[PDB]
């Protein structure tokens, strides 16, 4: 219905439709046209913001556009004016060198603390966010926990008899960009999915 | 009510008991794949190897150190779900705190079948003379507790 | 340079080049086991197969990639049902006379064999999914034997891939290691006890299974459960 | 006197009085607090601490904890509490001991309504001087 | 003006002059966890016993939310009797939850009686838990492909005897904060929230609809094979803590409907889906396969595998909108873990709520927003 | 049929007599692997007389001389089967109701078998 409006406009001119078969479905606006392109959004009929994610694709497998990104996700409820129940998430990458972006908080209210974490887990600013302030993380944290490069910070478990454990040197488990135990790894150890 | 039992489920979470089968082994073959499933890092298995003479267990693997530290179980079960061969099995036992930090790693012998009662239950009991009683009871005892001697008047 | 299609991706590699590297350089994959880095390449196992057209004039049996010069204008399929069925088939054959010790067995998670079963395994034909055809007695034979002070051999669990007799003929010189009766009732043994090379370590390393096991450090921790450091060693110049 | 019946036989009583009359101060954080307001439910010595430690939150733990009668005793309800339970991680305390002096360990996650009761229990054997670690020694009434 | 500072485990700062309220900002974070990244370092099967974590309340929908995209991902199929089961244990969760909201909400007004009920209620769905699950929180049940094992003998005529005395036991709730004696004084015209600014603060959770919004996500986005179930969204008039509470309390009467509904259909059969490459092998045929030994072992060291790619399916909580936001490379571990939380965008709706209202008031116009602090920080 | 179970009854008696011979000739006993359906057998029933599988007579260098293995409980086509290693010699004994253990038509009895083992320890015996 209303995201009919948006795809043919979109397709129209450059940017860029990603499509899982499970039911979500992306839109990639550059830097600069998003500022302006997402109040169309608003004006457009889009009246809520669900969710804002912040992504650090450093540790990918394969490679992206810009170090980081952000995934906006927008709605029209379906019990209020007319809105049909249109929805679907709009991301844009970031420079790593540069992680400046312009806040909507003129167009969604609930941008404010959501625009926040991203803010503090990752490093991103948004231009003109009422105040850029730590959420989450206490006061004295150096630097922005959810992203890649910064440790997880793990104690060893213990034991007695000095017998302890490295939880980082422990993990039978693999990282997509981790090789594995034997040569190299195939087949569904490098992605499964069945057919219904 | 500490006058009156708790009485709790069958499928409850309790402390870790480790069987035996009926021949009197140890269903454990140390194969640490318990501690491998464990999202607490909390399960260290150190292996050797049975003699044949005198057996611990049916493989040629048995569990040399096995040790669980309490404080950071969640009690999932996950363990109990990764064994191939039914040893480690939640239990019943919950009166279980104590004093020292290091004092809260169970061992093999902690969490036998055979063994009646938590570490503080037993140690108390010792410099006491006055036998255990657990505070619970259970209609029936899961069938996968075979032997496990619990107070289950139901 | 010889211009080779993978499954939709095209490659440059030169005039001698496996299928087999061919199709590993280009991204995608394939099952692997007597097949070795530094030893010569045979087709043994069977399971590296490939379909290929030579064109489209797709040749009519599957080829051992391992094994097979790339051609000019050749194209590789990795991922038709064809492969995939021929590839789950493979390792059928060999679990079929395999022993069943995985959680009491030294190749920890580190086994090859463990991993591309269940990487090409388990067909998915288009009701509950069948795990095991066999179901006869499985080959009961010479288990946990230690052939040196350093080396353990169980030959249960051997897959035949020709890895270790392969190796001593043709790296160090010492065949000290080789197959035994024909057919089905095949094994590996040794007729100079001490296991006389002073390379004799590394079939250890070689081994897709846990045939061949370091014994120096029998049943000390799960592969997964080291800390691993890669460094140098200093005992000499090298 | 210090070590002398006189005064020795004294403060055992003493200690045998505070040990009767504690009272609980329970400082809840999450998933843990709800369980204790089932243990309650059917100026203060004593504080339970059940839950997630934050670090953000350690600082406030302390202050409260330091003001406050002096004969005390710190209750460490759970796995969060006890060590860093599942959450071996930045912004978790690895054990609350890591800032305040604990008295009594109690695993579990939550652990079961009754089991804070032995808990506590447990904390009363302590304060009377009559408790024991695995080692055979004998527990001093009071972490300080 | 005179600014002073409170302090659940919910610091905020009240600006303040006189008796009124001129700006209140809460400090949140004396709760963080650091879920979002400690899952990036464990098993989708070692995820599960994270989601319990943060609902503690309602627990189940974290569970669901979180299985529901893995699932989506991998292409996996829950059969029957698993959608069955898991709206059954949802909802059990949901009624688990709102008897908290109701039963501080029946504290307030000083009906000591119809509390000590309450309590017993609650205790009487978590004794139900521990029969199939034998945990009382974070129960580790659902799974990727369904659910655990299946639920004991004990488990049906249980939830009848609570399915008996709760219909009309809602009735009475519902009667003593209707029939308001003190309630009306105290609740009707605190926590203005206009019915469009609730949709501009992201605000979800039947705090929503109290406000006259006609949006639940079990009806707009349906997920688990609610698609099928008969269903009446309680809305209010105007948006207050006296709309507020009787919602979710004209709630727990649907999801009763739900839970009979649901029981009605319970047939036997698969628990959970028998794809050898999602679910580990039928343990008792351990002692017979190479195939289902390799399986085994492998499934529960190194994880399964899911595609590369981004996935986010909405479901609904006790507490409005909730949801995981998943990104995977095709290892054992996801690569990102994003999780919506309802209770901490209705947040932003509480400086808003009680602007310039009374200050003794601004106790039951945050519990009228029934926030979860683990939910809020995680 | 019931045959089932008196072929293990004969293979725990193969067994004695493997250990009676490896004490009396001294050589090495080996117990070669126990039967899996009883590692992993949870708490499901388990009822035949031993858990070995796989027995051998190795010698000095361990090497085996006579090999010895009985078809697992839930296996298709049960034998109990006799084999010397290096000199391409299988065997496979079944049970006949009234008759014994059988290699086809020949009773395999404690005499027969201990020719075979004496004959295979000085032949195939390395060390
Ligand atoms: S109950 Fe869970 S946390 Fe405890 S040892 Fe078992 S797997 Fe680890
Ligand atoms: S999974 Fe079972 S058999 Fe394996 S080490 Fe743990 S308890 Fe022992
Ligand atoms: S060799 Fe590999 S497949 Fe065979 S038992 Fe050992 S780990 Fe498993
Ligand atoms: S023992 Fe190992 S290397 Fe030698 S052939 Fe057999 S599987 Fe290959
Ligand atoms: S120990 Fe368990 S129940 Fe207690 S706060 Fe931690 S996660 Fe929640
Ligand atoms: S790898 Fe090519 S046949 Fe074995
Ligand atoms: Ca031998
Ligand atoms: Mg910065
Ligand atoms: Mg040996
Ligand atoms: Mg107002």
């Amino acid at each position: 219905m209303r995201l009919e409006r948006v795809l043919e406009e979109a397709r129209a001119k450059g940017y860029p439709i990603e499509d899982n078969g499970l039911g979500n479905l992306w839109v990639v606006l550059p830097r600069e046209r998003f500022k302006e392109e997402m109040a169309h959004y608003k004006a457009m009929g889009f009246n809520f913001l669900a969710d804002i994610v912040g992504l650090d694709y450093l540790t990918y497998p394969d490679p992206r556009p810009e170090r980081f990104a952000v995934v906006y996700e927008l709605v029209s409820l379906p019990g209020w004016k007319d809105g049909d129940g249109s929805r679907f998430f709009v991301r844009v990458y970031v420079p790593e060198e540069d992680p400046r972006l312009p806040t909507v908080t003129d167009l969604w209210g609930s941008a404010n603390f959501l625009e926040r974490e991203v803010y503090d887990l990752f490093g991103i600013v948004f231009e003109g966010h009422p105040d850029l302030r730590k959420i989450l993380t206490p006061e004295d944290l150096e630097g922005h926990p959810l992203r890649k490069d910064y440790p997880l910070g793990e104690t060893p478990t213990l034991f007695r008899e000095g017998r302890y454990i490295i939880p980082a040197e422990f993990r039978a488990a693999l990282t997509g960009k981790d090789p594995g135990l034997t040569f190299y790894k195939g087949g569904s150890r490098k992605g499964y999915r069945s057919l219904w | 009510y500490p006058d009156a039992p708790v009485a709790l489920k069958p499928r409850f979470h309790g402390r870790h008991v480790l069987t035996r089968h009926p021949n009197g082994l140890e269903k454990c073959i140390g194969c640490s794949l318990c501690a491998a499933a464990c999202p607490a890092y909390a399960i260290y298995v150190e292996p050797a190897e049975n003699d044949p003479e005198n057996p611990v267990s049916a493989g040629e693997r048995y569990a040399k150190v096995y040790e669980i530290n309490m404080l950071r179980c969640i009690f999932c079960g996950l363990c109990e779900e990764a064994c191939p061969t039914g040893a480690i099995v939640l239990g019943y036992d919950f009166e279980m705190a104590d004093y020292e930090y290091s004092d809260l790693v169970y061992g093999k012998e902690d969490m036998l079948v055979d063994v009646v009662g938590t570490k503080p239950q037993r140690r108390e009991a010792k410099r006491t003379g006055k036998p255990v009683k657990v505070g619970y009871v259970v209609p029936y005892v899961r069938p996968e507790l075979e032997g496990f001697k619990a107070p289950t008047e139901g | 340079m010889v211009r080779v299609k993978v499954n939709d991706r095209i490659v440059e590699v030169p005039p001698g080049t496996s299928v087999m590297d061919a199709v590993f350089h280009a991204g995608y994959d394939v099952p692997l086991f007597c097949s070795e880095k530094h030893l010569s390449p045979i087709g043994a196992c069977r399971m590296c197969l490939v379909r290929i057209g030579l064109p489209i004039q797709w040749q009519p049996k599957l080829a051992a990639s391992c094994v097979t010069a790339v051609a000019d204008g050749m194209v590789v399929d990795t991922l038709s049902d064809v492969v995939r069925e021929a590839q789950a088939g493979m390792v059928e054959f060999t679990l079929l006379n395999h022993p069943l010790d995985c959680p009491t067995c030294d190749k920890g998670g580190a086994c090859e064999l463990q991993d591309r079963t269940v990487e090409y395994g388990l067909y998915e034909k288009y009701e509950l999914p069948v795990y095991t055809r066999f179901e006869f007695t499985r080959r009961h034979v010479d288990k946990h034997h230690p052939l040196s002070p350093f080396v353990i051999l169980d030959r249960e669990r051997c897959i035949h891939c020709k890895r270790c007799v392969r190796y001593f003929e043709e790296v160090p010189g010492d065949e000290v290691l080789d197959f035994i009766e024909r057919g089905v009732h095949t094994f590996i043994g040794t007729m100079d006890f001490g296991l006389p090379s002073g390379f004799s370590g590394n079939i250890t390393d070689i081994c897709p299974v846990g045939a061949l096991l370091d014994l120096t450090a029998r049943f000390r921790a799960r592969n997964w459960e080291m800390e691993e450091t890669p460094t140098t060693c200093a005992l000499c110049p090298v | 006197e210090r070590e002398g019946i006189l005064f020795t036989t004294l403060e055992k009583l003493v200690a045998w009085g505070r040990s009767n009359s504690l009272w609980p101060a329970t400082f809840g954080l999450a998933c843990c607090a709800i369980e204790m307001m089932a243990s309650t439910d059917a100026q203060a010595d004593v504080m339970i601490v059940a839950g997630r430690l934050s670090k953000k939150m350690a600082p406030v733990m302390r202050r409260v904890w330091e003001q406050m009668p002096d004969p005390k005793w710190v209750i460490s309800m759970g796995a969060c509490a006890s060590s860093g339970g599942m959450f071996n991680n930045y912004a978790i305390v690895q054990n609350v001991d890591s800032v305040v002096p604990v008295d009594v360990y109690v695993p579990g996650c939550p652990p079961r309504p009754e089991a804070l009761i032995y808990a506590v229990m447990q904390l009363q054997k302590k304060v009377r001087g009559q408790a024991y670690n695995e080692r055979g020694e004998r527990l001093p009434p009071v972490a300080a | 003006v005179m600014t002073l500072n409170v302090g659940g485990v919910l610091r905020l700062m009240v600006t303040l002059s006189g008796e009124e309220v001129l700006e209140v900002v809460p400090h949140i974070g004396y709760l963080h966890t650091g879920f979002e990244k400690t899952m990036e370092h464990r098993t989708y099967l070692q995820n599960i016993t994270y989601t319990p974590r943060m609902d503690y309340l309602h627990s189940f929908a974290h569970d669901l939310a979180y299985a529901l995209a893995v699932e989506k991902l991998l292409g996996a199929v829950v059969p029957p009797r698993a959608e069955t089961i898991r709206v059954i244990l949802n909802e059990l969760s949901r009624l688990a939850s709102h008897l908290v909201f109701l039963g501080t909400g029946l504290l307030d007004l000083g009906a000591l009686t119809p509390f000590f009920y309450a309590f017993r209620e609650r205790e009487t769905i978590l004794d139900l838990f521990e029969w199939v699950t034998g945990q009382r929180f974070h129960h580790n049940y659902i799974r990727i492909g369904g659910v655990k094992e299946d639920l004991p003998e004990e488990f049906v005529p249980e939830l009848k005897k609570l399915l008996e005395v709760l219909p009309h036991r809602i009735d009475e709730y519902e009667a003593l904060f209707a029939e308001s004696p003190i309630f009306y004084e105290r609740a009707r015209g605190v926590g203005v929230i206009p019915p469009e600014v609730a949709i501009d603060l992201g605000l979800t959770g039947g705090s929503l609809r109290a406000s006259g919004v006609n949006y639940d996500v079990r009806k707009a986005y349906p997920y688990s094979g609610y698609e099928t179930y008969t269903f009446d969204v309680p809305l209010g008039e105007r948006g207050d803590v006296f709309d507020r509470m009787l919602v979710r309390i004209r709630e727990m009467r649907e999801s009763v409907k739900i839970i009979k509904q649901a029981l009605e259909r319970l047939e036997p059969g698969p628990v959970r889906d028998p794809n050898p490459q999602i679910t580990p092998p039928p343990r008792h045929l351990l002692e017979t396969s190479m195939e289902a030994v390799i399986y085994h072992f492998k499934h529960y060291t190194e994880g399964f595998h899911p595609p590369k790619g981004e996935v986010y399916v909405p479901t609904e909580s006790a507490r409005g909108e909730l949801g995981y936001y998943i990104v995977s490379d095709g290892g054992s571990m996801p690569y990102r873990v994003k999780v919506r939380a309802p209770s901490f965008v209705n947040l932003q709706s509480l400086p808003y709520a009680c602007k310039g209202e009374q200050v003794p008031d601004m106790v039951a116009i945050i519990a009228s927003l029934d926030p979860v602090m683990g939910d809020v920080d995680r | 049929a019931s045959s089932e179970r008196e072929l293990y009854e004969a293979w725990v008696e193969l067994l004695s007599w493997m250990r009676e011979y490896a004490q009396a000739k001294g050589v090495r006993f080996e117990k070669e692997a126990d039967f899996p359906d009883f590692i992993y057998r949870m708490e499901r029933p388990y009822d035949l007389p031993t858990t070995i599988m796989t027995a051998s007579l190795s010698d000095g260098l361990g090497e085996p001389f006579l090999l010895a293995d009985v078809s697992p409980r839930h296996a298709k086509l049960k034998r109990i089967g006799l084999r010397l290693p290096r000199a391409h010699i299988h065997l496979h004994a079944h049970y006949e109701p009234g008759k014994g253990l059988v290699t086809g038509k020949i009773p395999l009895t404690k005499e027969r078998f201990f020719a075979l083992a004496d004959r295979a320890r000085e032949a195939l015996a390395f060390a």
